[PDB]
RNA sequence: GUAACUUCGGGAUAAGGAUUGGCUCUAAGGGUCGGGUACGAUCAACUUAGAACUGGUACGGACAAGGGGAAUCUGACUGU
RNA sequence: GCCCGUCGCUAGUACCGAUUGAAUGGCUUAGUGAGGCCUCAGGAUCUGCUUAGAGAAGGGGGCAACUCCAUCUCAGAGCGGAGAAUUUGGACAAACUUGGUCAUUUAGAGGAACUAAAAGUCGUAACAAGGUUUCCGUAGGUGAACCUGCGGAAGGAUCAU
RNA sequence: UCGGCACCUUACGAGAAAUCAAAGUCUUUGGGUUCUGGGGGGAGUAUGGUCGCAAGGCUGAAACUUAAAGGAAUUGACGGA
RNA sequence: UUGGCCGGUCGGAUUUCCAACGGGGCCUUUCCUUCUGGCUAACCUUGAGUCCUUGUGGCUCUUGGCGAACCAGGACUUUUACUUUGAAAAAAUUAGAGUGUUCAAAGCAGGCGUAUUGCUCGAAUAUAUUAGCAUGGAAUAAUAGAAUAGGACGUUUGGUUC
RNA sequence: UAUCUGGUUGAUCCUGCCAGUAGUCAUAUGCUUGUCUCAAAGAUUAAGCCAUGCAUGUCUAAGUAUAAGCAAUUUAUACAGUGAAACUGCGAAUGGCUCAUUAAAUCAGUUAUCGUUUAUUUGAUAGUUCCUUUACUACAUGGUAUAACUGUGGUAAUUCUAGAGCUAAUACAUGCUUAAAAUCUCGACCCUUUGGAAGAGAUGUAUUUAUUAGAUAAAAAAUCAAUGUCUUCGGACUCUUUGAUGAUUCAUAAUAACUUUUCGAAUCGCAUGGCCUUGUGCUGGCGAUGGUUCAUUCAAAUUUCUGCCCUAUCAACUUUCGAUGGUAGGAUAGUGGCCUACCAUGGUUUCAACGGGUAACGGGGAAUAAGGGUUCGAUUCCGGAGAGGGAGCCUGAGAAACGGC
């Protein structure tokens, strides 16, 4: 009421941040930024609740005000900065680079990448428009505006962003056969490229996706992120390759990998 | 609908920013803007070669169809360019595991491209708020026969 | 706008409340008028409604013109 | 044996009831109508300029081509901005007065019931063919239970000529 | 033979029983549908509405009170049978 | 898809020896709204050769190959109800997996070395119903259509706007 | 954990209630009470009233320091460190509390904005700044006017302020320098006509209007202002830029103008390199804070569909002063009877409208239940409303704000 909310209750935080129920009434409310409130990960949740590098919020502030962290190349000394999908966090001490990708349980896993892979990120094209003076641009999934794109770049494609200059190196179309990473819904964190795409004029285009163990699943088109062609993705993939084993297979693996 | 008395208001009735040049006498003599409303709905030829203005038409007017598509039965045609449709539905009470007949009366803008009598089933599309109560606009009239030609007087 | 009561006819103008001039306009409401073996001259009247403007907020401007209500006794009433 | 009512003491519960009863909360007609807002004006001031009159001050190349941006008395016809009080007409409208209507609570002389309720008084209406078979509808009469007329029922005291 | 008013026997069945060819085809619970009832009183009362000339009808509570009221059958006792 | 026997792993891979459940096509008079322009079909029709030792479980420059194994316009559509499956669905709570909070209510932690240049597992899953959206089915229950035929079907008139 | 038992009778079988019995994250109260973990708590009655104190302020290397403050500067005689006060910016619209109003209202799930605003974050983005160019003014950088402060006061009293004297800015108000091109409009100068030209100005981005483009099934031909550029003067002239959406008068571009002309850096810190006209000349790094527009995010506003307790001792309601719709306007951030003007006579209702009641905020949920259900949800999360009651408004991006008026 009366204006924008500045607080976030714990138990109103997104469940994938895995915040403990007690130890506070408040969750860190993500700032405005490239990603949404519920589709992202604040830097305090990444640096204290994932990497365990900081014990407090004051230690997260002390880490951030030393300009060690940087998200997507730029430094980002904001504690609740909304680092979301495809964002690259570079910690200069211990030379660590992370790409924020979903593990297949649907949560932001810690995925360590190399300095070559930290040079770029991927962006799903959200719209293609003409700006003023007739200049075309594309708008990606992280709020980037890139002027003068390739004229083959349409919506729901994926450009590769060079992150030293925000330029499109190459791009991947949306057509049958090419990998899909799933960035929402209940198939969140999955991989598996295609069966086809059904159109549904009026609303909510649907995509059929069939992973390497031949399990089909339908997702909305807005939850669908192209990561490459079938085999050789343009990014590295996390621990699990986005398969979503069932709970019996999970227990049959976990009993195996604890008795050596 | 090139006839039937378009200019019947205090103001001059025209489509906005559709200019007729009195100098250049190219053989059409009355321009007419139209669009296709989308979603697989035919633009009627009465809308094409009409002369009515109707700024709330889905084809020749300034409104767009987006959102809910509903169907209904026309129960009133007594307002000017507006009808009331009846949406009958069965509501489920879990306790008795049974249904009850409910109904909603939806006021719908009807274009003069459509000739609607009562007892007709129309398809209506959602638009922006047209009036206090109207939010839907007739996109398709789906009345075919009515079973009435064998009620006329014979020898 | 209009209560109790009622013989359902009344009570009732119940009770109460607004408006009203002048000037300048506007809109309605007629009669005569005619056709091919997509058409209006012309004539006349006072009713109603609305609007602007105007004024020492005056205006049924003199005249003319119900005080009302709640009850009781009594005779039904009109009448002599 | 059981049992019904009138009448009689005691207590409680609601009901009606003169009181234009009262209290409260809405909605509300009309009247008056604060306040701010928009608007019509208004101009205490508080200033930057310029002056065709004595402003005892260059017309920004130059004291002749009617052609070069040129400032202190002070009264001003030339201005320009800022602007308070006050103020005009609107819309919004608190609040008050008046009347209406609805919702809820509460006082009331007195009246008529019901219950506690078994005890008292008068009878014996019902249960037996309850001593006039009972009961229903209706009408009238009566201290009271009741009685009588008319039609009905059997839940009758007759499944039967 | 169809349709009707009923009757008689039996209890397959039903019921608390009396009884019932419907009061059966119900815990092995669903053919369709309307109306009514939720312990006894207070009470078919009060109030409001509505119909009627009226008598009245139709709709219709509550406070309060109560531990039973009732139904069917059995045995007994009693009867101006 | 229960398995089933080389029991040769001293009662522990298998497979047409198969029955019975559950799908997808084709033909039996059997619509799949219809053309276009991109596929060039388990290649309907097999120039050319079959060094494999017999069989009915394994192949090529092809003879213009039912250009019909899904992408976007229509001479384009009877409507539903029902039911299947799925998306999109706040957490907490509920059910429930894991885990000696010393037990338990809880919590979401923890566990394992060589504890000296630290390894590692989690924080699942289900339900979340009505209404809306998508999807398969076509019994059941409605509705529609050719009777005064203003009915249907015609790749090779193109006329009052086009 | 799908269970019954006592009570009508002399006894029986029932109908049927009363009573028992078990829970309550359900209250109160009585009696008793050693330990460990966990911790609800002035909801109900009075959204009744409040003494007192506190709950919203905030400064970095980086807006403004002549404190007549402190510490004692590091070519440091402009400043240099620290810094009260005050100006400026930002916040105070969040949180916390309560449940009074509220019955298609809130709310829930599901739509929509092709019907809108959006400080901030993030990304992109600005060579055009000259009136009527042949009437340019510092850009090596414009102007006054104020707090704090000094001093003189008023009042019993307030987070009251008056007069006078100073001085700043990222406050306020002004105001330039940042090519080259092309394309249009006007134009002193074409003889027997498909016969040409310097110059002068305008052209960024906002605003507002009008108009234009924003296309699109495969090929073809002769005519009538018209050699529409048909080069040996009829050797047919080999010709297509244009994005998105299911859908747009969309994005965007163009033309003519319009404007109490918007913006287009007169700001700050740290570092002080490079070059040759050694002038303290021309250049030059990392940031900070601003700024226009478009995106993005955080929102907001309105919105579609279906779903809410009891009551008919509520059956008709709404429609003068808007009810339902049309046209146009106004207002709005924008749609819209939202309001206005002029019209028309609609809109809803036994499938329960409208009215009344609620000891009703709604939902996620809770208690209990074999299953189906019944009851509760003021209360940890989400949404709404409110700050004694009404109403009105200022500021701001955002409030009809109440620790603002
Ligand atoms: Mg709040
Ligand atoms: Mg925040
Ligand atoms: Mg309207
Ligand atoms: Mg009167
Ligand atoms: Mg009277
Ligand atoms: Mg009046
Ligand atoms: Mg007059
Ligand atoms: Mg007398
Ligand atoms: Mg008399
Ligand atoms: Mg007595
Ligand atoms: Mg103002
Ligand atoms: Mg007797
Ligand atoms: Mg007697
Ligand atoms: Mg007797
Ligand atoms: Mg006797
Ligand atoms: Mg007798
Ligand atoms: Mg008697
Ligand atoms: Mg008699
Ligand atoms: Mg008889
Ligand atoms: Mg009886
Ligand atoms: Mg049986
Ligand atoms: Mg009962
Ligand atoms: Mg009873
Ligand atoms: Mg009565
Ligand atoms: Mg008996
Ligand atoms: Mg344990
Ligand atoms: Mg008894
Ligand atoms: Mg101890
Ligand atoms: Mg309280
Ligand atoms: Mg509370
Ligand atoms: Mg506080
Ligand atoms: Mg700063
Ligand atoms: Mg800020
Ligand atoms: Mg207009
Ligand atoms: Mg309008
Ligand atoms: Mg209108
Ligand atoms: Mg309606
Ligand atoms: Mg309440
Ligand atoms: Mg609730
Ligand atoms: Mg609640
Ligand atoms: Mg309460
Ligand atoms: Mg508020
Ligand atoms: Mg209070
Ligand atoms: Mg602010
Ligand atoms: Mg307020
Ligand atoms: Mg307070
Ligand atoms: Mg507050």
């Amino acid at each position: 009421a009366r204006g924008p909310k500045k607080h976030l209750k714990r138990l109103a935080a997104p469940h994938h941040w895995l915040l403990d129920k007690l130890s506070g009434c408040y969750a860190p409310r993500p700032s405005a930024g490239p990603h949404k409130l519920r589709e992202s990960l604040p830097l305090i949740v990444f640096l204290r609740n994932r990497l365990k590098y900081a014990l407090n919020g004051r230690e997260v502030k002390a880490i951030l005000m030393q300009r060690h962290v940087k998200v997507d190349g730029k430094v980002r000394t904001d504690t609740t900065y909304p680092a979301g999908f495809m964002d690259v966090i570079t910690l200069d001490a211990t030379n660590e680079n992370f790409r924020l990708v979903y593990d297949v349980k649907g949560r932001f896993a810690v995925h360590r990448i190399t300095d070559e892979e930290a040079s770029y990120k991927l962006g799903k094209v959200k719209k293609v428009q003409l700006g003023k003076k007739g200049v075309p641009y594309v708008v990606t999934h992280d709020g980037r505006t890139i002027r003068y794109p390739d004229p083959n770049i349409k919506v729901n494609d994926t450009v590769k962003i060079d992150l030293a200059s925000g330029k499109i190196t190459d791009f991947i179309k949306f057509d049958a056969g090419k990998l899909v990473y799933v960035t929402g819904g209940r198939n969140l964190g999955r991989i598996g490229t295609i069966v086809h795409k059904e159109r549904h004029d009026g609303g909510f285009d649907l995509v059929h996706i069939k992973d390497s163990l031949d399990n089909t699943f339908v997702t909305r088109l807005n939850n669908v992120f192209v990561i490459g062609e079938q085999g050789k993705p343009y990014i590295s993939l996390p621990k699990g390759k986005g398969i979503k084993l069932s709970i019996a297979e999970e227990r049959d693996r976990r009993r195996a990998q604890q008795g050596l | 609908s090139t006839e039937l008395t378009v200019q019947s208001e205090r103001a001059f009735q025209k489509q906005p920013h559709i200019f007729n040049n009195p100098k250049v006498k190219t053989s059409k003599r009355t321009k007419r803007w139209y669009k296709n409303a989308g979603l697989g709905f035919k633009t009627p030829k009465t809308a094409i070669e009409g002369s009515y203005i109707d700024k709330k038409c889905p084809f020749t007017g300034l409104v767009s169809i987006r959102g809910k598509i509903l169907t209904g039965t026309v129960v009133s045609t007594k307002m000017h360019r507006t009808i009331v449709i009846r949406r009958a539905y069965l509501h489920y009470i879990p306790k008795y595991n049974r249904y009850e007949k409910r109904h909603k009366n939806v006021p719908v803008h009807v274009s003069p491209a459509f000739r609607v009598q009562v007892g007709d089933i129309v398809t209506v599309g959602q638009c922006r708020p047209i009036s206090k109560t109207v939010r839907f606009n007739v996109v398709k009239v789906s009345a075919a026969a009515g079973k009435a030609n064998k009620q006329f007087a014979k020898f």
